[PDB]
């Protein structure tokens, strides 16, 4: 139920 | 029997996940700017506004035996709290379409929603890379103390290395020792691959030379990677959302929350 | 109720791991000088300062067979006993962000330590590859007995291992055969890699040709890296530290303490 | 309290292994007449004196049916046995910095122990590479029967190749079939690496080619490294003793027992 | 308690 | 571990000791003006002011069998009730210092609380011998009826005799006897010391000829030792507090709260 | 807890 | 108590 970025940095 | 009603959660499980991949990979691919610079972490939906800091001024640090030099960055007189800003995008989903994919057991037609991410991860590129100018947001390409380098002849092979070296130390004259991002036009882009000398600009970065097409004529921009130069705030990441039914189909929206916040101005170099 | 206490550490343990892990992965991520110098053991930031042994002018001899002759014996020249400077970076927090991040679960926003690590690192590299002449600590490019050998045409293919392998020439004739490493300023480890020679270099060090932003427009060190020719003596690592509670906002500092000393200054070849 | 009496030990068990892997790596790091020479066993400390073999001409051998031809005898022309010599070095440590490792608890350095074994190994180096003239000793460079060939000026293309390939001319002609290993001053050792001629040199030799500080500014040396050539006698190798104590300064001496003994000088071929 | 490195032996 | 924390007290037992003996042995060298004022008994911290009296007029007292003569009350003229100062200096302690103290296992310096202590027993005695005027305490050459007297002939033989008998004759009028002590400006000092004063001076005042820097170019006192004409007020005597830490470092402060009280202003006869 | 004196009147 | 070569001969 946390955020959980979707789409990651490249970096 | 579904689709005779305003239906809630018109698609299931399984192809709201198959939209998740579709969107995530495309934007993946498609993305340039978010490979410049380091995104701070997901703040959440409700995050509105975030501070907006600026950092005029250097302060390189100190050698001492005591440790009393009392070097510290100041604080703006006044925090502005930049506002986040939304990106978005909509495409439809026909309610035949749906139902043809759920009674064939096929995958489901994603074209749409794909071409939706597609022009919202652009234009996402265009607001990192330029200012709103109606949101009073400030780009790469507005800022102020921009450190413009001329640019004289370009096509000899010796001058284009040249010019990125010249805003190398005009950074270094500034105070950015930091690892360099050159993004590029993607006529200069394309062009600087004449003699090889893309390699010998990529290891001059050691951080990446990449093109985007919003870039519009001649247009280089070297910025030191680092955080507290530049950073991307995201309230909320890539996600497709249901804006209800109109005339029997199914409208949705692919949203994102980003802000892209310089921290430093002098850590950009445009060309 | 935690603004009006006065308490200490203010972050609590999750924000102390995200700062100490933030600090570490940027300062591994920036240094660059530390790839070719071993450091000695880690003082503890109680000693101040360190032997700076000065083997200059060596004697040989010793060849009889039955231990008479006797030899002049190995000792520095004269003990010195130089200090060990501090390198620090001082940020500061909001305790309304603190409070923010307390209550709404965001992330809390660690860019200005991150920018104060990469700052005092790159600090920590002007030390190590230059001399201050303010607090008589010496670098690597200004040392005396540099063993400097002329680097007329870098550009031209043929040049680059040529001025290199001088260099070892250099080193071998005045005592030092050891494996080496080379350090170049970004224009000439740029130039170099179109040309091939790279790899030429690469096997002839056979320890690594390094890029450092540190340098001048044309400039490169070629170093022996085994140990008593170079030394980082380590007080205390990159750490942040609390500067007490003023006016309800947290300072913070980061903070290293090192010292280079070359004990052989013979190991050290300027380009 | 060791400071005020005259100390039988003063170092500890990890103080002596940190000693004898400093001198060991530096040994092997530094040695290159090693590298060409195959060593006798180690005869130990008590061993003083070996049989120096001359074996000047050539006995072709023979071959029949019935094995009795009667060829030539292979021997000691006249057994000599002259002594091995002792090449040693001292290095010193401070009492005070003795008494600091006791109670302050800093580390030891022993960059002086280094430079000793660096000193010592060079002084084998020139030992076997030169005699002393004072002990009646000999080296490669001073030998009677070394087969002296002019050297053509090197910097232009294909000199170092004609000289060493004359020098084989030579060695072959006198009988000696040996792969070859070349051993250059690091003047000439450049201006060949100049124009990339060493590959050729290493093939042909394809035994390695290796520098040498000794060497004058223009010498060199082809030999032939098989055994039955050219033999190193070890008696003990580098090893840290302590010399007592005087001054209450802690004097120590690094130790190695060696002899060159060139078994077959027609092997050996000096530019 | 003792010296516990951080950021070293990048080598 | 310790040091990255800011505590309410650093510092042990020990160095606490240490500060307090080093205090206590420069204000011991250093107080001129304590050891002719008597020191009225210490009050605490608490307490802030202190009544302070007058007695105008001199009541002779009579002697009788029974002791019927109704002698004049002797009593305080007017309560004044003043407030107590407070006298103080900051010096500075490094926490690299108090680390490398606590490791070496040796005495903590403390030259800055030293200098600190001897610039507060500097403003002690400036205080003492003028007022600060600002808040209106009065002192020896601020104190109203002082007995001025003429200096004339000063460097001439007995002129120093003549000058302190005359201002001893108008004492005894006024009707103050005790044992006198002279206090004078360094200038005057040497003008008498040159030829045999001291001792004369010495001799007739009783208690003292002391010399203090605080006075003016030329002047000097002649004061009655004994208590009741003057008193030193005391709440606290000379001590050191920690003022927080600040910039990782740690500024301490000498302490003290005097007041001297002219009791009866007739006792002092100023040049 | 004595409140106590530090440095007596040198008198 | 053996021989041990130390400085084992690089060859």
């Amino acid at each position: 139920p946390e955020k959980r970025l979707t789409v990651g940095s490249l970096r | 029997p579904d689709f005779l009603g305003h239906a809630e959660n018109p698609l299931r499980e399984e192809e709201w996940a198959r939209l998740n991949e579709t969107v995530i990979q495309v934007a993946r691919r498609s993305l340039v700017g978010r490979r410049i610079l380091d995104i701070y972490g997901p703040l959440g939906a409700g995050v509105q506004t975030v501070p907006y800091d600026e950092f005029q001024g250097v302060s390189p640090g100190a050698v001492d035996i005591v440790g009393e030099q009392e070097t510290a960055m100041v604080f703006t007189d006044a925090r502005k709290f930049k506002t986040i800003p939304i990106i978005y995008k909509d495409f439809l989903l026909h309610w035949r379409d749906i139902e043809a994919a759920r009674t064939h057991n096929m995958p489901l037609d994603v074209s749409a929603a794909a071409g939706a991410a597609a022009l919202c991860a652009q234009q996402e590129d265009e607001l990192i890379f330029y200012g709103d100018a109606r949101l009073g947001y400030e780009g790469l390409m507005t800022a102020n103390g921009r450190l413009t380098v001329p640019l004289g002849d370009w096509t000899s092979p010796g001058g284009g290395f040249q010019a990125i070296v010249e805003a190398t130390r005009k950074l270094n004259e500034q105070g950015h020792f930091g690892p360099y991002a050159v993004v590029l036009s993607p006529r200069l882009y394309s062009q600087l691959h004449r003699g090889g000398e893309i390699e010998t600009i990529r290891q001059l970065a050691s951080d990446g030379v990449y093109q985007s097409n919003r870039l519009r004529g001649e247009s280089g921009v070297v910025v030191s990677t680092g955080r507290e130069n530049m950073d991307l705030a995201v309230s909320m990441d890539m996600v497709a959302a249901y804006l209800g039914a109109s005339r029997m189909n199914h409208p949705f929206r692919v949203l994102e929350a980003l802000l892209l916040r310089i921290k430093h101005p002098d850590a950009i170099c445009t060309l």
